[PDB]
RNA sequence: UGAUGUUAGGAGGGCAAAUCCGCCGAAUUUAAGCAUAUAAUUAAGCGGAAGAAAAGAAAAUAACUAUGAUUCCUUUAGUAACGGCGAGUGAACAAGGACCAGCUCAAACGGUUAAUCCUUCGUUUGGUGCAAACCUUUCGACGGAAUUGUCGUU
RNA sequence: UUUUAAUUUAUUCAUUGGAAUUUUUCAUGUCGAGUCGUGUUCUUUGAGAUUGGAGCACUAAUACGUGUGAUACAUUUCACA
RNA sequence: ACGGACCAAGGAGUCUAGCAAAUGUGCAAGUGUAUAUGAUUCUUUAAACAUUUUAUACGCAUAAUUAAUGU
């Protein structure tokens, strides 16, 4: 039988996942990347792409 | 993960691993240390040798707040420094360091390794060791006793 | 038991499923925890929801360097500011009953802690516009134009927290002051070898007193 | 005053007088009910000490309580268990005999009351004999008054079989505190169910 | 250990007077119930087999005198302040 | 001083239990058998309360440069210690936080005057409601309790 | 519709009681008993020449006293309450 | 030698604590932001973000050995 003990959840480092915020910025700005997660951008100027 | 696990590669096969002869029954052999020091003498002898008995003095009320004591070695002694601040000291010639250790959190200099030469240093500590303190000496420092 | 595996030890004998505990709900209570003490701010309105506490040393040789707060100053120390023990609970002082002073560092520390503390507060009348002295040693009451002008100030909190160590570990000195002629570990070893006939000597000294 | 030659006349209990007067006392406790009420306290020294006050709605009664101990409750004699568990003729009571004597007027002969303090007045080879003071939290005499009104308050009823008089606090272990007393507040099943306890993290 | 109450403490950890240098700081009535109530109530038998003891005068009696104090009270110290207020009271007998 | 009273005014009794307080009290099971030990200061049994209850303002720690009523969380620590020293069992002080609060009798002192308290019967001020009702109010009279001790000071 | 923070406004007159410190003095009081404690028996605890509780027997001192400082004693010093 | 007259649905190495080995990841003489607190966090969010405006909470590691005073 179910008990609510179960480990429902975890904990993760806090420098992996500052790591993996980072390495997830940096993969946002190369418009190879962009396009093939499904974003139709055939017409975007720059992938970074600030406005003011 | 349920996904990965050993059983399930065992799924159709009869006995799930465990064997036609000899079964998978509920206690064989015992509960938890039961057998020790009469059917599981082999494993206790050559795992954990001096596990029966008893040897030495009791001590009723310990209170471990009495006898703490972290150590330092005379090797991280000039470590305890940054590197700009240790170049100007082995550059000018009269004058030396004096190095509080307790407000680093240690209590006892201890004396393995090797200080660099004619480099003078000044130890402020609760215990010293005898030969971490003859090393002091040499090198043309000074040691001092607080509390 | 078989293999080279440590001697299992679990304290698993008894009825424990009965009383098991997950925390589900760590972060509402603490949400729960912070409303509540931000709702007493807004009915104080304005005086803070902070008593001030006294500096004090650790009791043990493991301790002894660091100071904390304490539960209240001692009954010397509020004389020291020309205070009362009854007054100064309607302020936000803490009394301590059963605290000693036995030195006087303590005493001139927290003297001035007292000190700076009452000389940065404004007291609001009882009675609207009845301004009069204080009693008990609470200072005297203000008028309405700088209760007016000091409402807009920031509250200063940082006079309720403890003192923070800025006492360096290295120093520097000259060669030419350097002691050559000190032993320490000679001067340990005999402290030890020597306790026990001084402490004889102490106790006949305490005899020949108390005659 | 007068009550501090009382006070230090009832330390001897062993002088001619103080014998003559306990032996004529405990001869006449003896003639009486087991439960009868007195119309003054007989020790109003003893008595100021404990809360009693010459007011409207206090009241005093005597109890008498038989000595030694209890047998094992087992028809025959015969335990069915293990030999470490058959004995009979020497068990003891976790209760004082002044616990009894205060639940023996306070449970159901004046129910309508509040069991305060009690007091020794004598004893024998059968009986010990003790005075217990009560107070009604129903007479506007008590109800009024700022010193003593808390005894109105329900969460005081049956105070003496909650363990929480004098006699309870005795035999419940809360006359001593600091390392001979350690694991006793704020009592003793609370305090092991404490140290049972396994608390575990959500994250762990 | 010990230490000293003049006498500051040296700066050393271990020994006697060590550690840090901080700067130190430093009825009639009675007797009046007393007679009152010994001569309403007296004497207790232990006391007055004490007393007798006490009277005979020699080491031995002396020496009986503690262990039967000892005894009766249930305690070393007892027993030896009781026999001397009945030594005291003796002694004021006699004048 | 007991008793009596369909005298006037009042209280107790039963139900409900997840959390809480007090008593009483097993064996299955583990030790590869079993008697101490374990299961467990548990299950069953009997009494008593609240929106919480219990605990609580030192006849407490420490041995330091000293802390400072109770409760709970993180640690101390599976440690000091208990045990056919076998299987097994098992706390406290210091440290970091939540919250934060202190008081009354007894005893001492007040006799050109018990100052104190309660029942019943009156009467007197301002508010709120459609009404029903409910706040606020200091004056008196007769009667009783109490010096075998109420009240004030500390 | 609740309940609660600021902000806005007092004034001139009347009486009797209380309370904190500061100066000079005298007075040195009281402080919980068949209770604590000790012996013995049984339980309970990690508490071990016995941790708490209980039954029976004996039974204190007066603050210069009494209790605690985890091994049973005798003579004492010190700290804490 | 034992179970099986037939058909459909159900039906058995899992969860938690504690230790180790193997392997992947981060930093490295250090490492892990405990309980809490903060924030122009607040459908989701019971998540995520932050750390007290020559810097002594605690664990494991950085030093062993002895009944032990200790070294
Ligand atoms: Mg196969
Ligand atoms: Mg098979
Ligand atoms: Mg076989
Ligand atoms: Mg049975
Ligand atoms: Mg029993
Ligand atoms: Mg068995
Ligand atoms: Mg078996
Ligand atoms: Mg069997
Ligand atoms: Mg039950
Ligand atoms: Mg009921
Ligand atoms: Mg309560
Ligand atoms: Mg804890
Ligand atoms: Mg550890
Ligand atoms: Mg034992
Ligand atoms: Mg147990
Ligand atoms: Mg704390
Ligand atoms: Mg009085
Ligand atoms: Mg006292
Ligand atoms: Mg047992
Ligand atoms: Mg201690
Ligand atoms: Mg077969
Ligand atoms: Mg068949
Ligand atoms: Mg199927
Ligand atoms: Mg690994």
């Amino acid at each position: 039988p179910t008990k609510i003990w179960r480990r429902w959840g975890r904990k993760v480092n806090l420098k992996e996942k500052r790591y993996a915020v980072c390495s997830s910025i940096a993969a946002s700005g190369v418009t190879s990347l962009v396009l093939a997660r499904g974003h139709r951008i055939s017409h975007l100027k720059e992938v970074p792409l600030v406005v003011s | 993960a349920t996904r990965f696990k050993k059983n399930r590669k065992k799924r159709g096969h009869v006995s799930a691993g465990h064997g036609r002869v000899g079964k998978h029954r509920k206690h064989p052999g015992g509960r938890g240390k039961a057998g020790g020091l009469h059917h599981m003498r082999i494993n206790f002898d050559k795992y954990h040798p001096g596990y029966f008995g008893k040897v030495g003095m009791r001590h009723l009320n310990l209170l471990k707040n009495r006898t703490y004591c972290p150590t330092i070695n005379v090797d991280k002694l000039w470590g305890l420094l940054p590197e700009e601040k240790k170049k100007e000291f082995s550059e000018n010639k009269d004058i030396a360091p004096v190095i509080d250790v307790t407000r680093k959190g240690y209590f006892k200099v201890l004396g393995n390794g090797k200080l660099k030469h004619n480099q003078p240093i000044v130890v402020k500590a609760r215990y010293f060791s005898s030969v971490a303190e003859k090393k002091i000496k040499a090198v043309g420092g000074q040691c001092i006793l607080v509390a | 038991v078989a293999h080279n595996n440590v001697l299992p030890n679990v304290h698993l004998h008894k009825w424990w499923q009965r009383h098991v505990r997950v925390n589900f709900s760590k972060n509402i209570k603490k949400k729960k925890r912070r409303l509540l003490r931000e709702k007493r701010r807004k009915a104080n309105g304005g005086t803070p929801i902070e008593k001030l506490h006294p500096i004090v040393h650790c009791p043990t040789q493991r301790y002894n360097f660091r100071t904390r707060l304490g539960k209240g100053f001692t009954f010397e120390e509020l004389k020291g500011a020309g205070l009362t023990p009854r007054a100064a609970q309607t302020i936000g002082i803490c009394y301590d009953k059963r605290r000693k002073n036995r030195s006087e560092e303590s005493l001139t520390k927290n003297v001035e802690r007292l000190l700076k503390y009452k000389n940065s507060l404004v007291m609001i009348p009882l009675k609207k516009n009845k301004a009069k002295k204080g009693i008990g040693g609470i200072p005297a009451d203000a008028d309405k134009n700088t209760i007016k002008e000091f409402r807009n100030k920031k509250p200063l909190l940082s006079i309720f927290k403890k003192e923070k160590n800025t006492k360096p570990f290295y120093e520097t000195i000259e060669v030419s002051k350097i002691d050559k002629e000190f032993l320490a570990y000679k001067t340990l070893r005999r402290a030890k070898l020597a306790e026990r006939r001084k402490n004889r000597r102490q106790q006949k000294k305490d005899i020949k007193f108390k005659s | 005053g007068a009550y501090k030659y009382i006070q230090e006349i009832w330390k001897k209990k062993q002088s001619d007088a103080m014998h003559f007067l306990l032996r004529v006392r405990t001869w006449e406790y003896r003639q009486l009910p087991v439960v009868h009420r007195v119309s003054k306290p007989s020790r109003p020294d003893k008595a100021r000490r404990l809360g009693y006050k010459a007011i409207q709605g206090f009241v005093i009664y005597r109890v008498r309580v038989r000595r030694g101990d209890r047998k094992k409750r087992v028809k025959k004699g015969i335990v069915h268990g293990k030999p470490k568990h058959q004995g009979v003729h020497k068990q003891k009571s976790t209760r004082n005999l002044k616990s009894v004597a205060e639940g023996k007027v306070g449970k159901s002969i004046c129910g309508n009351l509040r069991v305060l303090n009690s007091y020794w007045v004598g004893q024998d080879a059968v009986y010990k004999y003790y005075e217990v003071i009560l107070v009604d939290p129903n007479h506007n005499a008590v109800r009024n008054n700022p010193k003593i009104n808390w005894i109105c308050n329900p969460v005081h009823k049956h105070r003496e079989l909650r363990g929480l008089t004098s006699a309870g606090k005795k035999y419940r272990g809360l006359r001593v505190k600091g390392h001979l007393s350690a694991k006793s507040r704020p009592s003793i099943r609370a305090n092991w169910k404490r140290r049972q306890l396994i608390k575990l993290r959500k994250c762990r | 250990g010990r230490k000293s109450t003049i006498k500051p403490a040296t700066g050393i950890a271990v020994g006697f007077n060590s550690g840090h240098v901080v700067t130190k700081r430093n009825s009639k009535r009675k007797e009046l119930i007393k007679d009152v109530v010994r001569e309403i109530t007296g004497f207790s038998p232990y006391e007055k087999r004490i007393i007798e003891l006490i009277k005979i005068g020699t080491s031995a009696s002396t020496k009986r005198s503690l262990k039967y104090a000892k005894k009766k009270l249930g305690t070393h110290k007892r027993g030896k302040a009781k026999r001397e207020e009945i030594q005291k009271v003796v002694i004021l007998q006699r004048r």
